[PDB]
């Protein structure tokens, strides 16, 4: 349950982000599949090579869900209905991962905005993770 | 794992009275009814829409038979998982592609299906073994993983 | 979230626990205590020991807060309040916790309901532990 | 842990750049203030409040550089982390009643911390490396745990 502070802290943050967010997209994918190569079992079909164009292009669109999401960060559930659907019925990925890729993201945003990833602002932006992870693995069972 | 040497007589002596059969069908069935998502490595299994149709589809039987049977080995190489699981452990992550989080799930349905069986003679300690024991085959299963 | 068929099942297993409710949430810490033993570091001021009256007593407790929500099924969130209230202020268990109790009352209603713990009452006995956990953790941050 | 000669040196080298003294100061307040929860241990400190009350708590400073200390003692002994942490996980346990996890969200921390302060310099293979050593040094202080 983010709270208004929560609410703008994110709104803010990833205000910065701006135009980089597929780059930064794609760097959270690298560094969730140098650190954690269990998660690359759910992408089989991809060439994981640095600058494959496969995660750079995945990157992009992950990057534009979590902007959709930040946009409606009052109507999540709804916002993000058919990503909750996907995942639950098609991609089926365990609930473990969606830690590991939310970690990689806040190590992605850590490393880029200096300034703006202060600890209340870190504190925002987990939680927020947290209720994306939530509502994609809403439908599991 | 660290098994004690009264853990590890309390592990034999159970596992002594299991039907592999039975009880790997029973696993992997309740796993695909519990853990809905695990199912996405069963399509060619066909119908897995209920509940009784998990259970009782012949496929899924078969294969629970299989995992149990190359667990049952594990048992005997209570000291080598490592080494037991290594081929395992090699096809599951390069063909297969299967996430090592569900040999965690596997691990705790099979301790639940353990105490469903044995009722009062799966006893708190007799569990706390079967804990260690499951957990030491999922790592074997997922260290060759990269 | 609970389906009507999730509430049948959980409604009716719990049915059965009837008056046996406190040795089961008493035995349910017991192996807890036995297989994950970094639980203890909750429990530093109980005896541990082997029929401790604590674990009893405690046992109790735990039985009778499920107990309670199984009587509030579509209002748990309400009926439960006052309890993540206190594991969120004054015991601030760490979360995963929670689904090492979880899994422990599983195994001690399998070990003690063979007739009702089927496939379809397991999957929703587990999707109800779940969902007081969730209720349990919510005010945490 | 299992490091790599190459992950190794990326590792060593890094840290030599490394401020103890902020570092450990900050990876303990974002500790406080990301997982409130953790706060159960440190009442003690005082005014933990706000994200300003923690970060600036010079006992929470003081407590972050005293952590960091003994976790950079440990990198000179990256190839017995248990031996290293023996001592400090039986009180951990004993005498502290620390959950384990917490040295999980710490070393998360701490790599959130690292990136925050290197920016380019914390590459995806040197985070990788630093994943390893935070992962290794929680198992081995939860190691004496019983
Ligand atoms: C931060 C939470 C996540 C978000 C917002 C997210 C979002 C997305 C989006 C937008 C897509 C593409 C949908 C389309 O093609 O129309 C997607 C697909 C996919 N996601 Fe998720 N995802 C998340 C977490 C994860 C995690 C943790 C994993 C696995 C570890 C994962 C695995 C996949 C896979 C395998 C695909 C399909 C890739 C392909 O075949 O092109 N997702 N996700
Ligand atoms: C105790 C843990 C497990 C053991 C010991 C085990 C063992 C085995 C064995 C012996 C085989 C056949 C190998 C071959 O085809 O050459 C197999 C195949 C397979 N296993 Fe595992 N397994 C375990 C857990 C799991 C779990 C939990 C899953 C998925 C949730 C899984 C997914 C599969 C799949 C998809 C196949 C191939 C089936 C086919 O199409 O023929 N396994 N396993
Ligand atoms: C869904 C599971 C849980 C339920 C229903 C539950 C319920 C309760 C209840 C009813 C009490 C007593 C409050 C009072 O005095 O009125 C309690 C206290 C407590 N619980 Fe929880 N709890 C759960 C999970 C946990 C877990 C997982 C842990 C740690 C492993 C934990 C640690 C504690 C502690 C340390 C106390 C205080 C005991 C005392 O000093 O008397 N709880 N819980
Ligand atoms: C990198 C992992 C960690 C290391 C290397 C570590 C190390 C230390 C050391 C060297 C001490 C000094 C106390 C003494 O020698 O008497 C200490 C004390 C302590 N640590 Fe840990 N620690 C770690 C993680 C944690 C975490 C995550 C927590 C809780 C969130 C924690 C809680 C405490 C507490 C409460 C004390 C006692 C301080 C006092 O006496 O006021 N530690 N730790």
């Amino acid at each position: 349950m983010l709270s208004p502070a929560d609410k703008t802290n994110v709104k803010a943050a990833w205000g910065k982000v701006g135009a980089h967010a597929g780059e930064y997209g794609a760097e959270a994918l690298e560094r969730m599949f140098l650190s954690f190569p269990t998660t690359g079992t759910y992408f089989p079909h991809f060439d994981l090579s640095h600058g494959s164009a496969q995660v750079k292009g995945h990157g992009k669109k992950v990057a534009d869900a979590l902007t959709n999401a930040v946009a409606h960060v009052d109507d999540m559930p709804n916002a993000l209905s058919a990503l909750s659907d996907l995942h639950a019925h098609k991609l089926r990925v365990d609930p473990v991962n969606f830690k590991l890729l939310s970690h990689c993201l806040l190590v992605t945003l850590a490393a880029h905005l200096p300034a703006e990833f202060t600890p209340a602002v870190h504190a925002s932006l987990d939680k927020f993770l947290a209720s994306v992870s939530t509502v994609l693995t809403s439908k599991y069972r | 794992v660290h098994l004690t040497p009264e853990e590890k007589s309390a592990v034999t002596a159970l596992w002594g009275k299991v039907n592999v059969d039975e009880v790997g069908g029973e696993a992997l069935g309740r796993l695909l009814v519990v853990y809905p998502w695990t199912q996405r490595f069963f399509e060619s299994f066909g119908d897995l829409s209920t509940p009784d149709a998990v259970m009782g589809n012949p496929k899924v039987k078969a294969h629970g038979k299989k995992v149990l049977g190359a667990f049952s080995d594990g048992l005997a190489h209570l000291d080598n998982l490592k080494g037991t699981f290594a081929t395992l452990s090699e096809l599951h992550c390069d063909k297969l592609h299967v996430d090592p989080e569900n040999f965690r799930l596997l691990g705790n349905v099979l301790v639940c299906v353990l105490a469903h069986h044995f009722g009062k003679e799966f006893t708190p300690p007799v569990q706390a073994a079967y804990q260690k024991v499951v957990a030491g085959v999922a790592n074997a299963l997922a260290h060759k993983y990269h």
